[PDB]
């Protein structure tokens, strides 16, 4: 049946080529020989055999067979290398996680400078991204690695969230200790920079706000190399962590250790004055320092900016594919 | 890691801006001409220009303006670079010693902002109270020009109008006032605001907004006798001042877009206007004085003067002599006469300044069997299109072959003693239903001619409607004699067929040498071409014969000969064709993992593929199997402009951001994943747009030249005419030259106090990285021009390593020898 | 889409183990021993109750597809616990599971791990994953015992006694093939039902429908008493066979 994963062979796919270096293996583009469908294959190597099958991949399998949303990436099956099978011990072939192929990734589209986002385009992008995050958050999962590289876009204008390798379940009642260095510094929440080991789903909201601003500037908002420098850059724009705006900031491991140069005022509305009013309010609420005062995903979907966006009009982003060749 | 060296063989030749003023002395009339990264200072004489000084800046010159604040005897110069380095400069001369003073400087970049569509705009107040900068959508930056602002500190005023087309400071206003055309969903409008340094905000401007032409392009601030502003569009010119409103819409200007303006008469009575078909107009302001004693603008008139080069900038100088600064063709001095000549023209050319123009392609060929090498370039555009033959002999000798249409690709075919050149010319839909060319050109003045009769796409049934007056491109293959550069033949391709790629080669067991062209069927409706041809021609006995055609489902962006097979890239696909004994192309194998395979290069059985957004890929032919294999890909996202193979392991690429990079196979080889990773080992901000990489050199390499430390030779052509050279170094030589750069940067004084390390840092809107693996040869070659005290300072404590001596002290005369050798590679 | 992980009791007469000549009593014994091994090993390592149960469910499912004569049970158990730890985010290093398994197993039993215990376990992970068809997410009776008990209102102490007694019945049912016969929701109800009979409690009084005598129908739709009674019978059988008695 369709459900007996792990037995079908990778012979069933014509490999087209390598599209990226993953975490637990390389990622290939391939075409199904039977249906002609295009797929992405994440290769999982258990030959490391220090901890066997990678937990990163286990998370992605465990979670993505539960999550069904148009804005969440779909795992179609798990297939295997041709096994000599003289003995199960001799077998060292790898496993492949079969996903739907997506035309582009957001980082590629922005880094190549080949995309222009209108307001109406940003609405479609953000409505889908927040709706998918809402589905995950309402199902009590945290992504914990939201970056432009992990938001995939096909030319239909459909957005899908993708790298669930760092995803874990969140218990609101019983707080659990997690890993504090979870998101890439550019998209990391301020709470985790100050060492919050018991973090909330608000970490993902922060990342998406960073993307919201970036789509309006085409440059990442907070680009730094070290955790302190980011806190300064965030503080310069969002305001310095003070107990006035973040009453429990005093309870964070590195609050006294890590301080911005000054006590900064919030200038988000000034430095982002070129953003539409409806969007600026979304950014100010999403990039709120205190995770407990930071808006939820649902609250973003019930905003003047995204509430009345209709996803029937997907409004794909503008990609030049001719006259880009010659100026 | 990899070590490479990059030098300039020909400096940028395109004029990017020109101003006139009193910069060198309060007495002389100066002409300041800006080429990319280069500033040229001239003094106006009765015969022409007297050059006085040229400086380089560590930045692309984006804004250039002269101002004279109260208290200064002479004009000061403001320059802003494309990386947002701002400075105020002064000319100072002590007898024979000429130097440029940096009076104020700083970087005005904002942490947050969206770069505007119409680019950086910089303007200065008529009272020189402030400098206005339009860098980002929705923001206006003010650098107030107070004596104390030596760091050029500035503040931003929120600007409600996000999409600004153009802005100028107006004359005759009680406060500093800006006039700007902007675009919102309701069309384009002209609006005015007053700028308050005291309040650091806008106040309501003097005259109300008016709705203007949908394609309103340029704003002119008219001098105080009239006051107000003139707005130039595609069809109309309008003057707005207070309640006064005029509009002239003469049919002559609708024919070609007007791109430049300049004031002839300081009272504002007369202006020059230029258009993209090269026409030069006079815009006349007709005065009417009232009995009150006030003078009002009565009417506007436009008069055609003649023809110049397609000009980016105009400057009137004086005595009827105008400077035509070109980016697409040669620049000029032209004289405007009061009386027309017998042809009806008031314009007569005086001098012609060479511009290698846009270099769309080029090849190196030893025409005279002199073992030297000559560079034949596809240069210029539209009526300025030309071939340029460049040889060394101390200056470069450049011959110009006018084509009067756009050259696209060039390739040399020795067997036929001629060149093949792809070209396109503009025709316009005319009342016959066909099209008519605006002027004769190479593809119409060929000795013999032919037209494709291919039936491949003739089925059609796809409607493409035509409106009178619309432009079309008509593409041709030109056969051009290598000694006379006469156009021997011209082959016109199908209607709406673009010629994109050209090779000259033998295939298979076929002894004939063919010209092969790859094309694309371009319809306005299509996002990406879905039809195309590979055409095999034979040039024989003065006629071009069509040997074979292969239909493809896309655009043949790039082709290259591959061990007797034809390697072609069709959209995402990279294909290898064999040439059968039946003289037809047969597909052997394909590689599909691309977004758009724009560029191809080969070495042996290895192929380097340049993609629109996915950087460069190393593909390989496996002859035992008859297919392709992916050796390694650069996973850093980059928008490629050109690529080249340096050696079996190092690969050179050019970015659309004016950056260079070198990739190398990791070659660790522990795991397959590392091998499939091309590591970016070289990063370098060139500052030019590279269209073509080409292996070769123009230096006389006949037996007897002393061995150079540099190994290899890649020449490259750019949009601004700049020609450069990339070569490799040994680890020892790099470290020496790199250590010497760091010493030279401490010693050499930069114009605008721009840090050299900043200038060459890899730069996109999203990233900035320090340069690596690249020696700025132009810096190294400046050691020979610095004063002796500075030379010994540079060589102090300089220890050579990894050589005959592990530690070797360096003297200045030793480096004078090394740098002089490094100047002999070009 | 998703696989079916439930069989009918009658089907257990045809496991690979049975068809290789193992009798029903022996396979049942092997299942108890393997499960209790998993339980004991993970408890020594401090593992959450869900992690123990997940391993046990993997283990029970595994021997619906393979024979106990070809896959030594304690190796399989150790492998299942190792994977369960990664699935449930309570990871343990394989060397630590082996160390604990050696502490708890005698010399004969630890013979199953062969000359290289860690290798025998790590190698099996591939077969385990393919066997359980990469369906890693598992629900257990515990979460439903609590979800349903929370909706009971009445004597705090009588309900807590019901929960603890039922919880013990859940732990005990992991030694049986009930995990393979009935969804966890049904197990949770069955154990509540059993505890109610044993403690002489009438659970309907604690529900929002106190005159709805089939109190479980508002928690689990379509469950006949036939099922709950069958489950109760199977749980108490473990107590009667052993020397142990009902907790009460
Ligand atoms: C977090 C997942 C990362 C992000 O990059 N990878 C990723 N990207 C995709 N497409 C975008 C794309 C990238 C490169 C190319 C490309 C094309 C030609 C040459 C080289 C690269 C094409 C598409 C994917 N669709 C499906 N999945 C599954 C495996 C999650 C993808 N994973």
């Amino acid at each position: 049946t369709e459900s007996d994963w792990g037995k079908r062979c990778v012979d069933k796919f014509d490999i087209i080529g390598i599209i990226g270096e993953g975490t637990y293996g390389q990622v290939y583009k391939a075409k199904d020989k039977d249906t002609g469908e295009l797929v992405a294959l994440k290769k999982v190597r258990l030959d490391n055999e220090k901890e066997g099958f990678p937990i990163t991949a286990i998370r992605e399998i465990k979670i993505l067979r539960q999550l069904i949303h148009r804005s969440v990436v779909n795992m179609k099956e798990i297939v295997t290398d041709k096994q000599d099978a003289l003995d199960f011990k001799k077998d060292k072939g790898a496993f492949y996680l079969v996903f739907e192929y997506m035309d582009h990734d957001l980082m590629g589209l922005l880094e190549s400078g080949l995309v222009h986002f209108s307001e109406d385009h940003i609405k479609s992008f953000m409505k889908q991204l927040m709706e998918g995050l809402e589905y995950c958050h309402k199902k009590n999962f945290l992504h914990r690695d939201i970056k432009c590289s992990n938001i995939l876009l096909n030319n239909s204008g459909q957005i899908k969230l993708a790298d669930f390798g760092l995803a874990r379940l969140y218990n609101s009642e019983e707080s659990r200790p997690y890993t504090n260095k979870v998101i890439t510094l550019w998209y990391r929440p301020p709470e985790l920079l100050l060492g919050e080991e018991r973090y909330t789903p608000a970490i993902d909201v922060w990342s998406c706000g960073c993307i919201l601003g970036e789509l309006f500037t085409k440059k990442p908002i907070f680009q730094a190399n070290l955790e302190l420098a980011q806190l300064e850059l965030i503080s310069r724009l969002c305001g310095s962590p003070c107990p006035a705006v973040w009453p429990d900031v005093i309870r964070l491991p590195y609050f006294n250790t890590m301080k911005p140069k000054k006590q900064y005022r919030r200038r988000l509305r000034e430095e982002f004055s070129f953003i539409p009013s409806a969007a600026l309010d979304l950014l100010d609420h999403m990039l709120t320092l205190d995770p407990s005062k930071r808006c939820t995903a649902e609250q973003t979907l019930q905003s003047d900016f995204l509430k009345d966006v209709e996803l029937s009009k997907m409004a794909p982003p503008d990609l030049p594919h001719w006259q880009d060749c010659h100026e | 890691m990899s070590y490479n060296y990059v030098v300039t063989a020909q400096k940028p030749t395109a004029v990017n801006g020109c101003v006139t003023g009193h910069f060198t002395s309060a007495e002389d009339l100066n002409l300041l001409i800006a080429k990319n990264t280069r500033l040229e200072i001239y003094v106006v004489t009765a015969e022409g220009l007297r050059p006085v000084k040229e400086v380089g800046m560590y930045g692309k010159i984006a804004v250039m303006e002269l101002f004279r604040p109260k208290g200064e005897s002479k004009d000061l110069l403001f320059i802003l670079t494309a990386k947002y380095n701002a400075c105020i400069l002064e000319y100072k001369q002590s007898g024979e010693s000429i130097d440029i003073i940096t009076r104020a400087h700083g970087n005005v970049q904002d942490r947050i902002g969206r770069p505007s569509e119409t680019g950086i705009i910089g303007i200065i107040d008529p009272e020189c109270r402030m400098i206005g900068l339009r860098l980002y959508d929705g923001l206006f930056k003010v650098i107030p020009l107070d004596r104390d602002n030596k760091e050029l500190k500035a503040f931003n005023i929120r600007l409600e109008e996000l999409h600004v087309i153009d802005v100028k400071f107006l004359y005759g206003c009680q406060a500093p006032t800006i006039c700007f055309v902007y675009q919102d969903p309701q069309g384009r409008h002209v609006k005015t605001y007053e700028v308050s340094l005291r309040e650091k905000e806008f106040n309501k401007g003097p005259w109300k907004q008016e709705n203007v032409e949908a394609e309103a392009s340029m704003v002119i601030a008219v001098p105080e006798p009239f006051g107000g502003a003139i707005i130039i569009g595609q069809e109309s010119i309008t003057y707005h001042n207070g309640d006064k409103y005029l509009a002239i819409a003469p049919p002559i200007i609708k024919q070609s877009t007007i791109v430049c303006h300049n004031r002839v008469d300081p009272n504002g009575s007369r202006y020059l206007l230029g258009d993209m078909e090269g026409r030069l107009f006079m815009l006349l302001l007709e005065k009417e004085e009232q009995m009150d004693g006030t003078v009002t603008l009565k009417d506007l008139r436009v008069e055609l003067l003649g023809e110049t080069s397609i000009a980016e900038c105009l400057t009137y100088l004086d005595n009827g002599v105008v400077f035509v600064g070109s980016r697409l063709g040669d620049s000029q001095l032209v004289k405007l006469n009061v009386d027309s000549n017998e042809q009806g023209s008031y314009v007569v050319a005086m001098e012609t300044f060479t511009n290698l123009g846009p270099i769309v392609d080029m090849c190196v060929v030893d025409l005279e069997r002199q073992g030297q090498g000559q560079l034949v370039t596809c240069s210029g555009a539209f009526k300025e299109g030309s071939l340029r033959i460049i040889r060394n002999g101390q200056k470069l000798h450049i011959r110009t072959v006018p084509l009067y249409e756009s050259p696209r690709k060039i390739c040399y075919q020795e067997v036929s003693q001629c060149f093949g050149v792809l070209s396109s010319r503009i025709e316009v839909q005319d009342t016959s239903g066909g099209t008519t060319a605006l002027r004769p050109s190479a593809s119409t003045q060929a000795l013999s001619s032919s037209v494709s009769s291919s039936k491949l796409f003739s089925s059609s049934t796809a409607p493409h409607e035509t409106s009178f007056g619309e432009e079309v491109e008509v593409h041709n293959l030109l056969i051009i004699d290598q000694h006379t550069f006469e156009v021997l033949h011209a082959h016109q391709f199908l209607q709406n067929e673009y010629a994109l790629s050209l090779v000259s080669c033998k295939l298979g067991k076929d002894p004939n040498t063919y010209f092969i062209v790859g094309t694309a069927m371009v319809y306005p409706e299509e996002a990406e071409p879905k039809q195309g041809r590979i055409v095999v021609f034979q040039y024989s006995d003065g006629k071009l014969q069509t040997v074979a055609e292969k239909e493809v489902k896309g655009a043949v962006y790039s082709m290259v000969e591959f061990n007797g097979k034809l390697l072609a890239s069709i959209n995402s696909t990279v294909r290898l064709y064999e040439w059968t004994t039946e003289k037809e192309l047969r597909t052997e194998c394909n590689h599909y993992n691309n977004i758009m395979a724009l560029y191809l290069k080969t070495k042996g059985d290895f192929i380097l593929v340049g993609d629109l957004m996915r950087s460069v890929l190393l593909l390989a032919y496996k002859p035992m199997e008859g297919n392709f294999e992916e050796i390694a890909r650069d996973f850093n996202p980059n928008w490629m402009s050109a690529v080249e193979i340096l050696d079996d392991d190092n690969f050179l690429g050019a970015e659309n951001a004016f950056n260079l990079f070198v990739c190398q196979k990791d070659s660790a080889a522990t795991t397959d994943e590392e091998r499939q990773h091309l590591q970016e080992v070289g990063l370098f901000h060139l500052g030019e747009f590279v269209n073509v990489f080409c292996h070769g050199s123009l230096v006389m390499q006949n037996l007897g030249e002393t061995s150079t430390p540099t190994q290899g030779s890649v020449l490259f052509g750019t949009v601004n005419g700049m020609i450069g050279l990339v070569t490799s170094l040994s680890e020892s030589w790099y470290n020496l030259l790199l250590d010497m750069q760091n010493r030279l940067n401490k010693v050499i004084k930069s114009v605008g106090k721009i840090e050299h390390s900043f200038w060459r840092s890899f730069h996109t809107e999203r990233k900035t990285e320090p340069a690596t693996g690249f020696i700025d040869g132009d810096l190294i070659e400046s050691f020979l021009d610095i004063s002796r005290p500075k030379m010994q300072e540079v060589v102090a404590n300089l220890q050579y390593d990894d050589g005959s001596g592990m530690k070797r002290e360096a003297t200045a005369d030793d480096l004078i020898k090394v740098v002089e050798e490094l100047t002999r590679i070009h | 889409t998703k696989p079916c992980w439930y069989w009918d009791k009658k089907d257990l007469a045809h496991t690979p183990s049975q068809l290789e000549g193992l009798d029903p009593a022996t396979e049942a014994r092997y299942r108890r021993e393997g499960a209790r091994f998993i339980f004991d090993v993970g408890t020594r390592l401090g593992l959450h109750y869900d992690t123990l149960a997940t391993g046990i469910i993997y283990f029970h499912r595994f021997y619906m597809f393979h024979s106990f004569k070809q896959f030594p049970r304690y190796v399989t158990g150790a492998c299942c616990l190792f994977l369960a730890g990664k699935v449930e985010e309570t990871p343990k290093k394989c060397k630590d599971i082996i160390k604990t398994a050696r502490s708890l197993l005698n010399d004969v039993q630890f013979g199953q791990f062969g000359d290289d215990p860690k290798e025998e376990v790590m190698v099996l992970e591939r077969i385990l994953l393919q066997t359980i068809k990469f369906d890693l997410q598992v629900e257990h009776p515990y979460q439903f015992l609590l979800k349903y008990a929370k909706q009971l209102k009445g004597d705090k102490n009588k309900i807590q006694k019901l929960v603890q007694m039922a919880w013990t019945f859940v732990n005990d049912s992991l030694c049986t093939t009930l995990s393979l016969q009935w969804e966890p929701e049904i197990i949770a109800v069955a154990v509540m039902y059993l505890a109610g009979r044993l403690c002489k409690f009438e659970i309907q009084e604690w529900t929002s429908k106190p005159m709805y005598r089939r109190w479980w129908e508002q928690f689990v739709q379509d469950v006949p008493v036939d099922v709950l009674e069958d489950i109760c019978h199977q749980i108490l059988d473990l107590y009667s066979q052993g020397k142990q008695q009902m907790p009460h």
